[PDB]
C-alpha cells in the first residue's frame, strides 16, 4: 500500500491536520496523526508565571471554549487555597459556562457539516454566535479571550441589561437550533455520510480514554456534572443525552440535546440568580476595589502585593478536572508554596480523542476520514500546549 | 501647546490657598477617578507640593 | 451599588426549549 | 567530573564546559526577615548582555541567563 | 410491516420529500432582510469596557498620571511593558521611557486593572493596523498622543465603570 | 518494536552499539537515494562519521548510559531515514572535518 | 501531618 | 529543627545554658537570651520593626508581642529575658 | 440615508444618522463620509467614535460639552 | 420475564443465558482462589463476593430478579467482572506478590486540609452491602 | 465508592509489597510504588472486581532536581463504574526505564511518548518511543527545570541557503525574572 498524506494548511479542515495515512486501495488501513505544529511551551511558560498571570494561558488552550478552561484553572485554584466562592459569582460561572458549550457546540457541528459539503447552515450558527460573543464583550472587554472567571469570585460584575438581552436570545435559541436541525436531520445525505461511521464500542472508549460526546455516544452515561458536580450544577435540572450505536450520527443527535439542555441551564440560572457579591471577601487573595485602595492604606498594601507578587498556594497537589464542551479537561496543579506554580499539566480532552482516530478509522473510506475527525470535535490549541 | 512639557504645564497652575494646616488631595473631583488620598502639612513657607498631582498648596492666613 | 443586575420581579417568561413539530407536505 | 547525564541530557558541548558557582544567597539588608533563606542555587556567571539600538532592551545571547535564578 | 406504512415511506423515498423540506426553509431565508453591516460606514456595537488601543492618560491640569510605579509592568503576563524612571527636576517620580510592544500584548486588560492612578488605559480604537513592524513599538510619545486623542470617550467610559471598578 | 529492556552489565551494552552500527551502515544506502547523496559523498565518509561519533562517545562505563545514547542515536537514525529532517541538516552534521590560540581569542573579545 | 511508619511487626 | 537564618548559638559554657519550650519544643539556650532570641533559636520567626540585632533594644513598636504562662498581659519577646522552664506561646489567640 | 434622521455633523463634515429599530435592527447608526478618496476607513472623532460603536448614547455634540 | 431486548450498551451484547454463564464462572473462581495463601486479604474478599453472587445466582431463576438483589450493573457486566476476576487470580498466581518483607515499611500520610464545596468532588451513593460485608472480613 | 473505602479496601487486598506510600486525603488518594512493581499494581487496580478502574486520565511527569531520583511520574486514574479518582505516583532519574502500561490502557502510548520528550524517561516494551510534541531533531527535553525558557537554538529564513535553518538563540529583549518572593513567607 502507499503512503499519503494530508496536510491541510487551511481552515477548512482545522489548519494544522497532518495525517498520514497508508491507503490499500481507497480504504484507509493506518491512520498516523502528526501534532506537534501548534505545540507552544504552554505548560512550560506557567511555571515562569504568576498564579494570576498564568490564567490568560487557559484562554488560549480551547480557543472554542474559553471559559470552560479558565473554569478548571480556578477550581483547581480555590481547591489548593480553600477559598469559598459566593452563590452569585457561581450562579455567573455556570451560565457563562453553558453559554461557552452553546457557543462550541454551534462551531463544531456546523464546521463539521461544512467538511460534508453543507454550506448555508455554517453562516446562520455563526450568526448566533455573533449573539453570544457580543455577551462576552459585554461583561469583559474581549469577544473571545475573556479572562471573566478568576479564581476568587468573577472579575467584574455584569451590566444592566445583561440578563434581559440573555433572555431575549433564548426566546428564539430554539428555533434557531430546530432551524439548524431541520437541515440536516432528515436529509437522507447527512444521514448516509454519517450512519455506521465512526462505531467505538464503550469498551474502546473506556480504554482510550474517551469523554464527553466522544463516551457517552456509546452509550455510557458518565457526566462529570453529575457524577461529581461543581458549583451549582446539583441544583439545576437537566438530562443527559445518551446514544445507543456510537456512529458519528449519535455524536450528532447527542451534540444538539447537549445544546438543548444548555439552554435549559441557561434558563434556570437566570431565573434563579441572587444578589450578593462576586467576589470572596478574603482580600489577601482577591483584588479591593477601587474606591477602597485609593481611600485605604491596608487595601493599597493589598492590591500591590497582589498585582506585583499576587497569592502563594500552600504546598501541595491536586487533579480537578470539569465537563468542558469536548469532554473532560482536567488541570494537574502542583503547588511548592511560592506565588508561582510548580507544574501545571493541562489534560486536553481532544489529545486522547486524536489518538484514537487510527482505530475509528481502520477500513474505511477516504472521504469518510474527515467526518471521523470532525465528529470528535478537535481544536490544535489543546492537543499540543 | 504641545511645546510645554507637563512640568512646565504644572508649574504654571498657581498654588490652592487653604486656611488650616492640612489638606487632603484626591486628584480629582470625583474621588474614585483620581489617585490614592494624600494629606499635605501646609506648615512650610514654600508651596507644598502633591506627590500624586504635582499640584501645590499654600497656607492662607498664617 | 443596591441596584444590581438580576431578573424582574416575577422572574423571566418560560421558553420553549423542545424540537417543535413540523407537519408539512400533501403526501 | 562525570558528566554522563550531561552528554545524555541534550545540552550543547560549548554550554557543557561552563564554570558555575554554587551559593547560598544571603538575606536583603533592607528587611528582617528569613524567609528566603536555606535555598542553595548555581550561579552561571551569565553576564554578556548588551543594549538594543532600536529600543535600548537588554540583548542577550546566553541561554543560562535566568535559569539559576 | 403494514402495507399502508411501507407505501407510505416508499413515496418519501422516491419523491424526495425530505429533500423539498429543507429547500423550503432555505428559499424563506432568500427573501428575508440581510445582517450585513456596511463596515466602512457603519461599524459593529460595541462595550465600554472594551480593550483596544492603549492610551496614557493625564490631569485636566496638563500633569501626566504616571507615576512610574511599574505595578503594570510586573502583572503584565507578556512582559510587554519595559518602564525606565528617574527623579525629575522638580523631584517627582516620573518615566523617562515608556513603550508596550503590541507584538507582544495580549490585550489582557491586567496593566489598566493594575494601575493606581489611572494612567495607562485600553481605548475603544481596534483600527490601528500598521505597514510597518516599528510602528507597533509604541512608546511614551506615541501612548501619550493616543491619550490625548481618545480622552473625552475614554474618560466617559471611565466614569462608566466607575459604578463597577 | 518496543524498547528494550535496560542492560545488565557492559557486555550486553557492547553487543547493542555493535548492532546500532551494523543497522546505521546498512541505512546508508536507502539515505544515498531519498537525499541526492549520490555525487555528495562516498559511501564511507558516512560510515566513517558514525565510527567517530561512536568512538568520541566511548569512554562511557555505564550501561543504562550507553543504552540511552544508543536509544537517542536510533531515534536520530529513524528520524534521518524519514523525510523529517531537511537536506543540508545531514550534509552539516554528517561530513567529515598561527600565533596563539589565547591571542586570538584576546583579539576576537574578553568573553573567553 | 499523621505521617506515621507501617512496619513488619512480626 | 534549625535556627532561622542558620544563626550560631556559641555556648560559653555547657553548664549556663537554660531550657525553655518556645511551642512546645525544648530549647537550649544560654542565659542572657531573650525571648525573641529564643524563639530564633526555635526556627520561630517573631514579627519585629524596632528590634535590630546590631542596636540597643527599644521595645517601642510592640510588635514582637507573645504570650507567657505566668503573664497576665503579652510580653514584648525583644526585651524579656528568657527565664528556666519559661513556656512561650506565639501561634495563640492573644 | 433614505427616511433617515441627521444626528449631527462633524468637524471633518461628516454626517450621522439614525434609524429606529423595532426587534432585528440594521442601518440603525451609520455616517456619511465628506471624503470619497478611500475615506481613510478611520477618520471618526473620539467624540462620535462611541455614538457609532454604541459604546455611548451621547451623540458627540453632547459629548464635547 | 422475557429475555433483554437491549443493554444499552454499544459492543455489550446480551447473553440469552445469563444464571448459566455466571453459576460457572463464579464455580470456577472460587475453585481457583484455593491457590492464594488462605491468610491473604485478595484471597478473603475474591471468596466472599464470589460466593454470595453465586449463591443468589442459585437461589433466584429469572434475570431481573438477580439485577434486583445484586443492584449492581447489569448481568451483561457482571460476566465481564467474573471473566476479569478469573484472569486477574492467574495474573496473581504466575506473580507470586505474597509474600510479605522483612523490611517493608510504609509512611500512611493522613493529610485533613478541608476543600471547598463548590470544587468538583466525586460523591457517589452507598455502596450495596456486600462491599462493606467483605470490608468486615477483610478487618476481622 | 469513597476516599474513606477505597482506602481501608485497598490496605487490606493489595499486596504489601507493592506499595510504599498511601496518602488518604480530599485532594487525592495517592499510592507511591517502585517502579518495578507499577504495572502489577495497576493490572490489578484494573481487573479487581471492588476497584474497577477501567480509565487512565492522564500520565505525567515532574522533575525535582534536588532528589536523588529526579522525576516524579504520576498516574491519574478514573473509575467509571464506582465514581472515584486513584493517583499512582513512581520516581526514576534520568538513566532508569520504567515498564509500560500501554498493554493495559492503550491510550497510554501519547502520554508515554510525551513523558518521554519532555523529560526524557524511556519506557520499556512501548511500540514506538519517539518525541511527539518538540521540533523535529530537538535536542534536549524542554520541561525539565534546568532547561532554559528559551531553549538553546532559533529558527529564521536564510535568504542565501534558500531554506529555513536553525541558529544559536539570540534575544532582542531578554526575559526578565522578577523576584516577588517575601522573607515574611
Ligand atoms: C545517518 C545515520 C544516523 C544515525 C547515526 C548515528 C548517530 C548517533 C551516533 C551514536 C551515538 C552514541 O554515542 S551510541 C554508542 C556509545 N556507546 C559506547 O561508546 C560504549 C562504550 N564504548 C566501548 O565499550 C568500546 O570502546 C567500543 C567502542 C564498544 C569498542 O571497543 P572494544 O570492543 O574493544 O571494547
Ligand atoms: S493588556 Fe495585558 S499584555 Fe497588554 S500591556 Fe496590559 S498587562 Fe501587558
Ligand atoms: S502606567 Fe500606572 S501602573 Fe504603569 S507605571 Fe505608570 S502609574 Fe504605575
Ligand atoms: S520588636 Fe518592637 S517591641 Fe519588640
Ligand atoms: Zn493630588
Amino acid at each position: 500500500n502507499f503512503t499519503l498524506n494530508f496536510g491541510p494548511q487551511h481552515p477548512a479542515a482545522h489548519g494544522v491536520l497532518r495525517l498520514v495515512l497508508e491507503m490499500n486501495g481507497e480504504v484507509v488501513e493506518r491512520a498516523e496523526p502528526h501534532i506537534g505544529l501548534l505545540h507552544r511551551g504552554t505548560e512550560k511558560l506557567i511555571e515562569y508565571k504568576t498564579y494570576l498571570q498564568a490564567l490568560p494561558y487557559f484562554d488560549r488552550l480551547d480557543y472554542v471554549s474559553m471559559m470552560a478552561q479558565e473554569h478548571a484553572y480556578s477550581l483547581a485554584v480555590e481547591k489548593l487555597l480553600n477559598c469559598e466562592v459566593p452563590l452569585r459569582a457561581q450562579y455567573i460561572r455556570v451560565l457563562f459556562c453553558e453559554i461557552t458549550r452553546i457557543l462550541n457546540h454551534l462551531l463544531a457541528l456546523t464546521t463539521h457539516a461544512m467538511d460534508v459539503g453543507a454550506l448555508t447552515p455554517f453562516l446562520w450558527a455563526f450568526e448566533e454566535r455573533e449573539k453570544l460573543l457580543e455577551f462576552y464583550e459585554r461583561v469583559s472587554g474581549a469577544r473571545m479571550h475573556a479572562s471573566f472567571i478568576r479564581p476568587g469570585g468573577v472579575a467584574q460584575d455584569l451590566p444592566l441589561g445583561l440578563c434581559r438581552d440573555i433572555d431575549s436570545f433564548t426566546q428564539q435559541f430554539a428555533s434557531r437550533i430546530d432551524e439548524l436541525e431541520e437541515m440536516l436531520t432528515g436529509n437522507r445525505i447527512w444521514k448516509q455520510r454519517l450512519v455506521d461511521i465512526g462505531t467505538v464500542t464503550a469498551q474502546q472508549a473506556k480504554d482510550w480514554g474517551f469523554s464527553g460526546v466522544m463516551l457517552r455516544g456509546s452509550g455510557v452515561c458518565w457526566d462529570l456534572r453529575r457524577a461529581a458536580p461543581y458549583d451549582v450544577y446539583d441544583q439545576l435540572d437537566f438530562d443527559v443525552p445518551v446514544g445507543t450505536r456510537g456512529d458519528c450520527y449519535d455524536r450528532y443527535c447527542i451534540r444538539i440535546e447537549e445544546m438543548r439542555q444548555s439552554l435549559r441551564i441557561i434558563v434556570q440560572c437566570l431565573n434563579q440568580m441572587p444578589s450578593g457579591m462576586i467576589k470572596a471577601d478574603d482580600r489577601k487573595l482577591c483584588p479591593p476595589s477601587r474606591c477602597r485602595m485609593k481611600l485605604s492604606m491596608e487595601s493599597l498594601i493589598h492590591h500591590f502585593e497582589l498585582y506585583t507578587e499576587g497569592f502563594s498556594v500552600p504546598a501541595s497537589s491536586t487533579y480537578t478536572a470539569v465537563e468542558a464542551p469536548k469532554g473532560e479537561f482536567g488541570v494537574f496543579l502542583v503547588s511548592n508554596g511560592s506565588n508561582r506554580p510548580y507544574r501545571c499539566k493541562i489534560r486536553a480532552p481532544g489529545f486522547a480523542h486524536s489518538q484514537g482516530l487510527d482505530f475509528m478509522s481502520k477500513h474505511h473510506m477516504l472521504a469518510d476520514v474527515v467526518t471521523i475527525i470532525g465528529t470528535q470535535d478537535i481544536v490544535f490549541g489543546e492537543v499540543d500546549r | 501647546r504641545s511645546k510645554k512639557s507637563p512640568m512646565e504645564l504644572i508649574s504654571e497652575v498657581p498654588p490652592i490657598k487653604v486656611d488650616g494646616r492640612i489638606v487632603a488631595c484626591e486628584g480629582d473631583t470625583n474621588p474614585a477617578l483620581g489617585h490614592p488620598i494624600e494629606f499635605i502639612c501646609l506648615d512650610l513657607n514654600e508651596p507644598a507640593i502633591c506627590k500624586y498631582c504635582g499640584l501645590r498648596y499654600v497656607q492662607d492666613h498664617h | 451599588p443596591l441596584l444590581q443586575d438580576g431578573p424582574p420581579p416575577g422572574g423571566f417568561a418560560p421558553v420553549r426549549y423542545a424540537r417543535r413539530i413540523s407537519n408539512t407536505g400533501p403526501s | 567530573k562525570r558528566g554522563e547525564i550531561g552528554k545524555v541530557s541534550g545540552i550543547p558541548e560549548e554550554h557543557l564546559s561552563r564554570k558555575v558557582i554554587i551559593y547560598s544567597p544571603a538575606r536583603t539588608a533592607t528587611q528582617s526577615g528569613s524567609g528566603k533563606l536555606g535555598k542553595w542555587k548555581i550561579n552561571f556567571v551569565s553576564t554578556l548582555k548588551w543594549e538594543n539600538p532600536l529600543m535600548g532592551w537588554t540583548s542577550t545571547g546566553d541561554p543560562y541567563a535566568n535559569v539559576g535564578d | 410491516k403494514d402495507w399502508n406504512t411501507v407505501f407510505e415511506r416508499s413515496i418519501n423515498t422516491l419523491f424526495l420529500t425530505e429533500m423539498v423540506r429543507g429547500l423550503s426553509l432555505t428559499l424563506k431565508y432568500f427573501f428575508d432582510p440581510k445582517v450585513t453591516i456596511n463596515y466602512p460606514f457603519e461599524k459593529g456595537p460595541l462595550s465600554p469596557r472594551f480593550r483596544g488601543e492603549h492610551a496614557l492618560r493625564r490631569y485636566p491640569t496638563g500633569e501626566e498620571r504616571c507615576i512610574a510605579c511599574k505595578l503594570c509592568e510586573a502583572v503584565c503576563p507578556a512582559q510587554a511593558i519595559t518602564i525606565e524612571a528617574e527623579e525629575r527636576e522638580d523631584g517627582s517620580r516620573r518615566t523617562t521611557r515608556y513603550d508596550i510592544d503590541m507584538t507582544k500584548c495580549i490585550y489582557c486588560g491586567f496593566c489598566q486593572e493594575a494601575c493606581p492612578v489611572d494612567a495607562i488605559v485600553e481605548g475603544p480604537n481596534f483600527e490601528f493596523a500598521t505597514e510597518t513592524h516599528e510602528e507597533l513599538l509604541y512608546d511614551k510619545e506615541k501612548l501619550l498622543e493616543n491619550g490625548d486623542r481618545w480622552e473625552t470617550e475614554i474618560a466617559e467610559n471611565l466614569r462608566s465603570e466607575s459604578l463597577y471598578r | 518494536i518496543g524498547v528494550p529492556p535496560n542492560s545488565a552489565n557492559l557486555t550486553e551494552a557492547r553487543r547493542r552499539v555493535f548492532d546500532f552500527f551494523r543497522a546505521a551502515c546498512r541505512s546508508i544506502p536507502t539515505i544515498m537515494d531519498i537525499y541526492n547523496l549520490q555525487d555528495v559523498v562516498a559511501p564511507s565518509q558516512l560510515r566513517y562519521a558514525i565510527s567517530a561519533q561512536i568512538r568520541n562517545n566511548a569512554h562511557i562505563t555505564d550501561p543504562k548510559v550507553i543504552d540511552l545514547l544508543i536509544f537517542k542515536g536510533m531515534e536520530e537514525l529513524t528520524d534521518i531515514v524519514d523525510h523529517a529532517k531537511q537536506r543540508h541538516h545531514i550534509i552539516g552534521q554528517y561530513v567529515v572535518g598561527g600565533k596563539t590560540d589565547f591571542l586570538k581569542n584576546f583579539y576576537t573579545s574578553n568573553y573567553f | 501531618i499523621r505521617r506515621y511508619v507501617l512496619t513488619k511487626d512480626n | 529543627r534549625n535556627p532561622v537564618g542558620g544563626a550560631r548559638v556559641h555556648f560559653s559554657n555547657p553548664e549556663d545554658a537554660i531550657e525553655v519550650f518556645v511551642d512546645g519544643y525544648a530549647v537550649k539556650v544560654p542565659k542572657g537570651f531573650t525571648v525573641l532570641q529564643a524563639c530564633e533559636v526555635a526556627g520561630v520567626d517573631i514579627p519585629r520593626f524596632c528590634y535590630h540585632s546590631r542596636l540597643s533594644i527599644a521595645g517601642n513598636c510592640r510588635m514582637c508581642l507573645v504570650e507567657v504562662e505566668k503573664s497576665p498581659k503579652p510580653v514584648a519577646s525583644c526585651a524579656m529575658p528568657a527565664l528556666p522552664g519559661m513556656k512561650i506561646k506565639t501561634d495563640t489567640p492573644i | 440615508n433614505i427616511g433617515a434622521t441627521l444626528v449631527g455633523v462633524d468637524k471633518f463634515g461628516n454626517k450621522y444618522y439614525q434609524k429606529l429599530g423595532d426587534t432585528q435592527y440594521g442601518r440603525h447608526r451609520w455616517v456619511e463620509y465628506a471624503s470619497k478618496d478611500r475615506y481613510n476607513a478611520s477618520q471618526v472623532p473620539a467624540e462620535w467614535h462611541g455614538w457609532l460603536h454604541f459604546i455611548t448614547d451621547h451623540t458627540g455634540d453632547e459629548l464635547l460639552s | 420475564a422475557k429475555v433483554k431486548q437491549t443493554t444499552g450498551i454499544v459492543g455489550l451484547d446480551v447473553v440469552p443465558n445469563a444464571r448459566a454463564v455466571l453459576i460457572d464462572l463464579y464455580s470456577k473462581t472460587l475453585k481457583e482462589i484455593q491457590a492464594v495463601p488462605e491468610d491473604e486479604g485478595y484471597r478473603k474478599a475474591v471468596e466472599s463476593f464470589t460466593r454470595q453472587r453465586l449463591n443468589v445466582c442459585k437461589e433466584e431463576e429469572d434475570w431481573e430478579m438477580i439485577e434486583k438483589r445484586l443492584g449492581c450493573g447489569q448481568v451483561e457486566e457482571l460476566i465481564e467482572e467474573a471473566r476479569d476476576e478469573l484472569t486477574l487470580i492467574g495474573k496473581m498466581i504466575e506473580w507470586d506478590p505474597w509474600g510479605v518483607p522483612d523490611d517493608y515499611e510504609c509512611e500512611v500520610i493522613e493529610n485533613d486540609a478541608p476543600i471547598p464545596k463548590h470544587v468538583p468532588q466525586h460523591r457517589p451513593g452507598p455502596l450495596p452491602e456486600q462491599f462493606y460485608k467483605t470490608l468486615e472480613g477483610l478487618i476481622a | 465508592m469513597d476516599n474513606q473505602f477505597i482506602f481501608k479496601y485497598s490496605w487490606e487486598t493489595l499486596p504489601k509489597k507493592w506499595v510504599k506510600k498511601m496518602e488518604r486525603s480530599e485532594h487525592g488518594n495517592r499510592f507511591d510504588t517502585n517502579t518495578d512493581y507499577l504495572f502489577q499494581l495497576l493490572c490489578f487496580l484494573k481487573l479487581h472486581t471492588y476497584t474497577r478502574v477501567q480509565v487512565l486520565i492522564d500520565i505525567c511527569g515532574v522533575d525535582y532536581p534536588s532528589r536523588k531520583r529526579r522525576f516524579e511520574v504520576v498516574y491519574n486514574l478514573l473509575s467509571t463504574r464506582y465514581n472515584s479518582r486513584i493517583r499512582v505516583q513512581t520516581s526514576a532519574d534520568e538513566v532508569t526505564r520504567i515498564s509500560s502500561v500501554v498493554s493495559l490502557f492503550p491510550s497510554a502510548g501519547w502520554w508515554e511518548r510525551e513523558v518521554w520528550d519532555m523529560f526524557g524517561v524511556s519506557f520499556i516494551n512501548h511500540p514506538d518511543l519517539r518525541r511527539i510534541l518538540t521540533d523535529y531533531g530537538f535536542e534536549g527535553h524542554p520541561l525539565r527545570k534546568d532547561f532554559p525558557l528559551s531553549g538553546y537554538v532559533q529558527v529564521r529564513y536564510d535568504d542565501p541557503e534558500k531554506r529555513v535553518v536553525s541558529e544559536p538563540i539570540e534575544m532582542t529583549q531578554e526575559f526578565r525574572y522578577f523576584d516577588f518572593a517575601s522573607p515574611w513567607e
